[PDB]
């Protein structure tokens, strides 16, 4: 049979892993960047050697559409991919948080990874179906790219959409958009 | 102005 197990520490590394928490996996390909998996359960075999039940975090790659233009780097969709692995194969604790909370970091280390979507593998399906979009270019917002706030639409937009690169855009102490000014 | 990152 099979005991349920409240924690696991990972090679005496000073890491506890529980459930809901987020991991890296191994890959067995030396080339891939790790897997993402939700810690969902922790067991111990009948022998005592850890396993561990993973829902999976899908790569826009390895997803439908693959990457898209608002798809940053640290884009993830939560699947419905279940699995499970042995908890060897854990290397070490990530973070994949909210949109929101992501934009709130004050900085981005490789640990942190962010989600807005719930993706159907089988079906290939995206919820939620509706993003929000910005600047006049009207894309879905990429946390990666730059993007400045009239003050008058407050809307925002992008440097270049609006005919200036990025290094005057930081420049600017205050930005009103051109159709704040007319007609 | 404000930016996002
Ligand atoms: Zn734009
Ligand atoms: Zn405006």
């Amino acid at each position: 049979g099979r005991k349920e197990l409240d924690s696991y520490t990972i090679k005496g590394t000073n890491k506890v892993v529980r459930a809901g928490d987020c991991v890296l996996m191994r890959p067995s390909d030396a080339g891939k960047p790790p897997y993402v998996a939700r810690v969902e359960k922790i067991e111990a075999d009948a022998r005592n050697n850890v396993k561990v039940h993973c829902r999976w975090y899908y790569r826009p790659e390895e997803s439908l559409g693959g990457r898209r233009q608002f798809h940053g780097a640290k884009e993830l969709f939560l699947s419905d991919h279940f699995d499970v692995q042995s908890a060897h194969t854990i290397e070490g604790k990530c973070i994949v948080h909210t949109f929101k909370n992501y934009t709130r970091l004050e900085n981005v280390g490789a640990e942190d990874y962010y989600c807005r979507f719930e993706y159907k593998a089988a079906t290939g399906a995206f919820t939620p179906d509706r993003v929000a979009v910005y600047c006049k270019c009207e894309m879905p917002y990429n946390p990666d790219d730059l993007m400045v706030q009239c003050e008058g639409c407050k809307d925002w937009y992008h440097p270049a959409c609006v005919g200036m690169t990025i290094e005057e855009a930081k420049k600017l102490d205050h930005f009103v958009c051109a159709e704040c000014s007319s007609d | 102005a404000r930016t996002k990152q």
